[PDB]
């Protein structure tokens, strides 16, 4: 199989900047190389085929270059809609093989998150589990740390989190973390706290509630 | 305009079979060679199968991972390409796309190979906090817990509220069920006067829920 390697795996660029990303094959692929853009939850969209041929309807700021093993895609001047994941495909031989993708995101100013904590609902407690949720709203850059504490005991291994992407409406990230406890354990403790560390905060921010207090 | 539309996906048990179909329009179908490509978080994009046009007598080609189990075929009179998948494996899970000449793509169809049963979600409120004081911004949401398989969608106020909404990627819990949250930020001063309803759809279980979220 022909191995396709893309670089960088991810990067940021500012509005209007020139962007060049690379795709290298483990042998000469005779310019049978295509480039694609993909947005979250959506199919690939073909940009360029045979290394340098633009698909009709693709803006001319996109161009492709290279031969042999080494190929590149250039965005001459980045537009906001160009965020997404860029993939390359070789179709010189079978199997057709893909690169691992390059994620392209847009630079913007630092933003500290606003933080919110949510107790488990009475409706959920009826059935034996408690989910405590911590929201980090609209922050940049993406690196953020959530630490959960229950009566000052650091929780580890009992939370999961996920993060939103930039899109047409948002250039910041948001993050949701869920701490899961049994109802029995939830009712044994009082102070539920989410502590957030982020570069935009002078010091970590803690949001907390006391179980059973309005 | 070229259009492609895949159908036939859903949940199927390991060792089972499933047939995908791709309906095409907007090009001369019999002259086009076609491919199936699948995608997962774990493996990225993977080419699955190709079927030629008349120029190579509709030659077919397969990824080694699916050879002997999958069959690509076409019906030119129907402008359809098909993928018959037998002896399915967990690692065959993914979003399956049909493409014409690697140039135009369908929207994809999600194939989940799992022994687990379909389960609709419970929807719990993430209620706006009583501490607040107004002239500020409050957050509220819905926790869509314990469903299988993906996906779920969430809207607010039947689509009338979109600014400030964040609907997060689901997490797979150790139980094997997914959980997802959706939140919105709104003026704290609005909490006594505005109604907020999350509209949750889990099509795999035919489950729809509208959950009003109120303080306290
Ligand atoms: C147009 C067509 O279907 N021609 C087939 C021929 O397929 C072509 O083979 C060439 C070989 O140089 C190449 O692989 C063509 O692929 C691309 C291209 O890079 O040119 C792929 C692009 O995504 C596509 N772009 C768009 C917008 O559609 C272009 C485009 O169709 C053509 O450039 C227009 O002329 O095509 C490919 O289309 C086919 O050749 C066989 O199958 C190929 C996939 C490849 O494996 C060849 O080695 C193989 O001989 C022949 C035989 O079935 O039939 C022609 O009709």
């Amino acid at each position: 199989d022909i191995k396709m390697t893309q670089s960088p795996s991810s990067m940021y660029a500012s509005l209007g900047e020139r962007v060049t990303i690379t795709c290298k094959a483990s042998q000469d692929i005779n310019s049978y190389l295509s480039w694609f853009q993909q947005k979250p939850g959506k199919p690939p969209k073909t940009l360029i085929y045979r290394a340098n041929r633009l698909v009709p309807g693709v803006p001319s700021r996109f161009s492709g270059s290279g031969s042999g093993q080494d190929y590149s895609l250039t965005i001459s001047s980045l537009e906001y809609e160009d965020m997404g994941i860029y993939w390359c495909l070789q179709y010189d031989e079978f199997p057709r093989t893909w690169g691992g993708g390059t994620k392209l995101e847009i630079k913007r100013t630092v933003a500290a998150p606003s933080v919110f904590i949510f107790p488990p609902s009475d409706e959920q407690l009826k059935s034996g589990t408690a989910s405590v949720v911590c929201l980090l709203n609209n922050f940049y850059p993406r690196e953020a740390k959530v630490q959960w504490k229950v009566d000052n005991a650091l929780q580890s291994g009992n939370s999961q989190e996920s993060v939103t992407e930039q899109d047409s409406k948002d250039s910041t990230y948001s993050l949701s973390s869920t701490l899961t406890l049994s109802k029995a354990d939830y009712e044994k403790h009082k102070v539920y706290a989410c502590e957030v560390t982020h570069q935009g905060l002078s010091s970590p921010v803690t949001k907390s509630f006391n179980r059973g207090e309005c | 305009e070229v259009k492609l539309e895949e159908s036939g996906g859903g949940l199927v048990q390991p060792g089972g079979s499933m047939k995908l179909s791709c309906a095409a329009s907007g090009f001369t179908f019999s002259d086009a060679w076609m491919d199936w490509v699948r995608q997962s978080p774990e493996k990225g994009l993977e080419w699955v199968a190709e079927i030629g046009n008349k120029g190579n007598n509709h030659a077919t080609y397969y990824a080694e991972s699916v050879k002997g189990r999958f069959t690509v075929s076409r019906d030119d009179s129907k402008s359809r390409v098909y993928l018959q998948m037998n002896s399915l494996r967990v690692e065959d899970t993914g979003t399956y796309y049909c493409a014409v000449r690697f140039a135009f793509w369908g929207q994809g169809t999600l194939v989940t190979v799992s022994a687990a049963s379909t389960k609709g979600p419970s929807v719990f409120p993430l209620a706006p906090s009583s501490k607040s004081t107004s002239g500020g911004t409050a957050a509220l949401g819905c926790l869509v817990k314990d469903y299988f398989p993906e996906p779920v969608t969430v809207s607010w106020n039947s689509g009338a509220l979109t600014s400030g909404v964040h609907t997060f990627p689901a997490v797979l819990q150790s139980s094997g069920l997914y959980s997802l949250s959706s939140v919105v930020t709104v003026p704290s001063s609005s909490l006594g006067t505005q109604t907020y309803i999350c509209n949750v759809n889990h099509k795999p279980s035919n489950t729809k829920v509208d959950k009003r979220v109120e303080p306290k």
